[PDB]
């Protein structure tokens, strides 16, 4: 009432790993942009 | 003279709202305790990066700036002023006093000698900041008016400042120039570097803290 | 110029304008006419205020921006706001609903009924009994309980009983 | 759909994921800023007080909203003729300044006005480039304009 | 598939897979999965 900590790191760990697998969706990895409205509003199909 | 900053010149990167939240960033800054100027009442200094710029008082000695690369004509130049009635913004080539000012009957204005080949035309104690910075041909300019319970002297706080004006004035900038009413009947400057922060926002979206992340091994 | 009503064609006084465009330096355009087109609510629509682009349902929120704040976003940096530039009001945005789709089979061996789960799916948006689970179409739902034999989720199971 | 995801004609006794679901769109909508400045074209359009041709004007036009569509598809003119993009192409777009000179000439010489000419209203009194952006607009005004 | 035309001599890069122009664009297209030979020579003599 006034020492959870194992079960406190797998939420955490689990949640951290959550939060980098969506803050990948905004890296270009060698592209002009990251959003395909952008690619297919800037440059023709091939 | 020369003085410390504390904890001041912290401007809305952009236009996103952020409830609670802390938030880092990547641009130009002013570090923190950082060596800023201290001017009395003046002289032509130089722009380089953006510039912070504070002022106090209780009457309106401060009358705006003045811009550009040669501040004279052959090259073009911004000039920002306000008479007692309200703000001017204008883009011409100017021939620009060495020493421009304006009096104080009430008759003034001996800042220029020329207006020619307007671009752009705009017509309409005290702590008042500014951050100007230009950038891909646009001219920004955040600001913050809070009130001292001094008269003149640089205070100790934390204000983000909030963006106002803004246009395609671009020309070239190299120097600026500070404009003052006479006498006929105090203000710093700070450089911006690229830093990176970590902003504190409220829960209504208000910047409230921030730290430094280069001071010391703790930030 | 002599002028005369009486005179003879192209012998008349003729107002010219011309044009003269300039497109050196800076990006500040004050460009021509957009082209509105006011506004729905509660509808998974494509929607686009002034180049943000997305697609979901948009509500009416109970925040409050910024005079100069244009869009809010959240933690993982998605927006989930936006404020539209003609009622100077913020509104919310959600995702339009989606999920998976899960069919409950007795055993081919024993029948070719099925029942199917719209996981996490309230049931408007699709005999039909809500869970936790999800929104689940063709299998009723008794009062009695017995052992796990399909686990469904949430503390549901589903089974074969007498034929249905 | 649970023979197909399985691959087999027979499947046993479980709960299997066999496909995703989505809601489609309804429609589009667009939204923008009004026009907080419906910018200046009367003074030029309707009667007005005209120039020489020597003493033909100029404008520095800043920021506001176009409405070009209208005379585009006013055509109650002698004469519009941009040399450059079609006006379908104009009334989308971003310019930092556009000019505007005026004068009344006769009509049995507009021709004379295209960017490389000849004669006294190319020659002298004005003058063109070769290259050229913007638009023509010219129209009669013997009602008004000329007089017993 | 043997197609055979004559065109002016600028827009013979207008044969190609995958392009922009104004004949590439009203009066013969090729797709961008394409497999085969372009052939072209000279005629002011014929
Ligand atoms: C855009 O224009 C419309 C009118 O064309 C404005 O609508 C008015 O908005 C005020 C609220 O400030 C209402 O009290 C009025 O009743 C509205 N009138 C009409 C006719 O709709 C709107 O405010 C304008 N917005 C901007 C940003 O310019
Ligand atoms: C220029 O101004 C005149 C006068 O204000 C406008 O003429 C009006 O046109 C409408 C529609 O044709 C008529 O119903 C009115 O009777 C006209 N006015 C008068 C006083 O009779 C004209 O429309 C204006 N031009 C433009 C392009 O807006
Ligand atoms: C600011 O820099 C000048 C450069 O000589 C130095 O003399 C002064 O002590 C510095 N001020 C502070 C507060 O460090
Ligand atoms: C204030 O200064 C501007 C600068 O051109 C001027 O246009 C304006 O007329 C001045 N105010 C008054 C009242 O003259
Ligand atoms: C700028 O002014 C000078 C002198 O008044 C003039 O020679 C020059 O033509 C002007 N610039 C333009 C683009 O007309
Ligand atoms: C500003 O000055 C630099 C000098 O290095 C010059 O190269 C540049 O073109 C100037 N800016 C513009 C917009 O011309
Ligand atoms: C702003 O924030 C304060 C404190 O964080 C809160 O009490 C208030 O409700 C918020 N909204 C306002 C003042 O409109
Ligand atoms: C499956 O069907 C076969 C053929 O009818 C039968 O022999 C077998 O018992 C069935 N399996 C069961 C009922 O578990
Ligand atoms: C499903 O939608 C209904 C209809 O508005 C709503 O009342 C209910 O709260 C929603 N959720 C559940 C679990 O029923
Ligand atoms: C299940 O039992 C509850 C008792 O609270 C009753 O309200 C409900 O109608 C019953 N449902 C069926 C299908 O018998």
């Amino acid at each position: 009432s006034s020492a959870l900590g194992k079960l406190q790191d797998v939420v955490n760990q689990n949640a951290q790993a959550l939060n980098t697998l969506v803050k990948q969706l905004s890296s270009n990895f060698g592209a002009i942009s990251s959003v395909l409205n952008d690619i297919l509003s800037r440059l023709d199909p091939p | 003279a020369y003085t410390n900053s504390f904890t001041r010149g912290v401007y809305y990167p952009d236009k996103v709202f952020r409830s609670s939240v802390l938030h880092s960033t990547q641009d130009l800054f002013l570090p923190f305790f950082s060596n800023v100027t201290w001017f009395h009442a003046n002289p032509v200094l130089p722009f380089n990066d953006g510039v912070y710029f504070a002022s106090t008082e209780k009457s309106n000695i401060i009358r705006g700036w003045i811009f550009g690369t040669t501040l004279d004509s052959k090259t073009q130049s911004l000039l920002i002023v306000n008479n007692a009635t309200n703000v001017v913004i204008k883009v011409c080539e100017f021939q620009f006093c060495n020493d421009p000012f304006l009096g104080v009957m009430e008759s003034e204005f001996r800042v220029y000698s020329s207006a020619n080949n307007c671009t752009f035309e705009y017509v309409s104690k005290n702590l008042r900041e500014f951050v100007f910075k230009n950038i891909d041909g646009y001219f920004k300019i955040y600001s913050k008016h809070t009130p001292i319970n001094l008269v003149r002297d640089l205070p100790q706080g934390f204000s983000a400042l909030e963006p106002l004006v803004d246009l395609p004035i671009g020309i070239n900038i190299t120097r600026f120039q500070t404009l003052l009413a006479l006498h006929r009947s105090a203000y710093y400057v700070g450089y911006l570097q690229p830093r990176t922060f970590l902003l504190k926002y409220n829960e209504n979206g208000t910047i409230t803290d921030a730290v430094d992340c280069a001071l010391d091994p703790l930030s | 110029y002599g002028f005369q009503p009486t005179n003879g064609v192209g012998y008349q006084p003729y107002r010219v304008v011309v044009l003269s465009f300039e497109l050196l330096h800076a990006p500040a355009t004050v460009c021509g006419p957009k082209k509105s087109t006011n506004l729905v609510k509660n509808k998974c629509v494509n929607f686009n205020f002034n180049g943000l682009t997305g697609t979901g349902v948009l509500t009416e929120s109970n925040k409050k921006f910024l005079p100069f704040q244009q869009f809010g976003r959240d933690i993982a940096d998605t927006t989930d706001a936006v404020r539209d530039p003609q009622t100077l009001e913020i509104l919310d945005i959600t995702p339009c609903s989606f999920g998976g789709v899960s069919v409950i089979t007795p055993g081919t061996n024993t029948s070719n009924q099925v029942a199917v789960l719209y996981q996490d799916v309230n049931c408007t948006e699709v005999n039909v009994f809500q869970t936790r689970a999800g929104c689940l179409i063709g299998a009723e739902h008794v009062n009695n309980s017995y052992e796990c034999d399909i686990p469904i989720g949430a503390g549901i199971c589903a089974s074969y009983q007498t034929q249905s | 759909e649970t023979k197909c995801t399985l691959k087999s004609f027979t499947v046993e006794k479980g709960i299997y994921q066999t496909s995703n679901f989505r809601v489609q769109p309804t429609e589009s909508i667009v939204r923008f800023p009004n026009i907080t400045n419906l910018c200046p074209f009367g003074e030029v359009f309707n009667a007005t007080r005209f120039a020489s041709v020597y003493a033909w004007n100029r404008k520095r036009i800043s920021n506001c909203v176009a409405d070009y569509s209208v005379l585009y598809n006013s055509a109650s003119f002698s004469t519009f003729k941009c040399y450059g993009v079609s006006p379908t192409k104009l009334n989308d777009l971003c310019f930092t300044n556009v000019y505007a000179d005026s004068f009344v000439i006769r009509g049995d010489e507009v021709r004379q006005i295209a960017p490389g000419q000849t004669g006294k209203i190319a020659d002298y009194n004005y003058k063109l480039p070769d290259d050229f952006t913007g638009c023509v607009i010219a129209w009669n005004s013997n009602n008004l304009d000329s007089k017993v």
